[PDB]
């Protein structure tokens, strides 16, 4: 039994704990969502496969580890399904070629939010998992952890739904420019979703975000959005009904708006939150 | 929040 990763790396077999670095990409799916497919990211093969025979299984105790430890979820495990933490041992994987073969893995998450997401950073830990290799014939019976950490950053979805972008940055035309904001989301399957806006207002009215701009920076306005002509106020439901595995736009355009007192040139800059829920 | 959106704008 011997192991590589994607980029030919080899995995050490035995001795202490492994550090195995891997790439993402979590998807949302019905009733799961992916962390990680492994199978793309660890290949390993026999070298004796005429005589000798490796078999190797996914221990219990395998789980999530970093910001993820707190989450449960499954373990897809050559074709079948188990909960993960793992709470017994998986049936085993043969290894009987030279020829590099997959090692079939996949990590899912149990939704849990609605859209929501965790911030996974590049040489994170991700995974902890433990692993038992046998053979067909000797007595040769031993265990060892392969902690999976992630080789590039990604948002993991935690919910039944997944928006377009975590982080959008729009350019709002000179004053008294609008502009639409780029933004839309689907589901794994179809969900009664609603959102709302957060932020630091500037009005009573709790409809005009704060200019929050540093450098020489605009008096008298603030950033306002709308959607089909209609103000959207911070910490107000908007409905987009029934939303499915096509995208669906949030319909939203940002604005200026005058917050009271002259208008003065300058810098214009507004942060606000979107929040998804069901309905 | 599930996103953030950074308006940047001006006054000119």
């Amino acid at each position: 039994f011997a192991c590589k990763t994607a980029n030919g790396t080899a995995i050490p077999i035995g001795g202490g704990s492994a550090n195995v670095y891997v790439n993402l990409a979590p998807v949302v799916n019905v009733g799961q969502n992916l962390v990680v497919d492994l199978s793309t990211q660890i290949f390993c093969h026999n070298d004796y496969p005429e005589t000798i025979t490796d078999y190797v299984t996914l221990q219990r105790g395998s789980a999530y580890g970093g910001v993820l430890s707190n989450f449960s979820g499954t373990v897809k495990y050559s074709g079948s399904s188990y909960p993960f933490p793992t709470t017994s041992e998986t049936p085993r994987v043969v290894y009987n070629s030279r020829t590099d073969k997959p090692w079939p893995v996949a990590l899912y998450l149990t939704p849990v939010s609605s859209a929501g997401g965790v911030a996974i950073k590049a040489g994170s830990l991700i995974a902890v998992l433990i692993l038992r290799q046998t053979n067909n014939y000797n007595s040769d019976d031993f265990q060892f952890v392969w902690n999976i950490y992630a080789n590039n950053d990604v948002v993991v979805p935690t919910g039944g739904c997944d928006v377009s972008a975590r982080d959008v940055t729009v350019t709002l035309p000179d004053y008294p420019g609008s502009v639409p904001i780029p933004l839309t989301v689907y589901c794994a399957k179809s969900q009664n979703l609603g959102y709302y806006l957060s932020g630091t207002t500037a009005d009573a009215g709790n409809s005009i975000f704060t200019n929050t701009a540093s450098f020489s920076p605009a008096q008298g306005v603030g950033v306002q959005l709308t959607r089909n002509g209609t103000i959207i106020p911070a910490n107000n439901t908007v409905s987009l009904g029934a939303v499915g595995t096509s995208a669906v736009s949030l319909g939203l355009t940002a604005n200026y708006a005058r917050t009271g007192g002259q208008v003065t040139a300058g810098n214009v800059q507004s942060i606000i939150g979107v929040t998804f829920v069901y309905q | 929040a599930d996103v953030t959106i950074t308006v940047n704008g001006k006054v000119v």
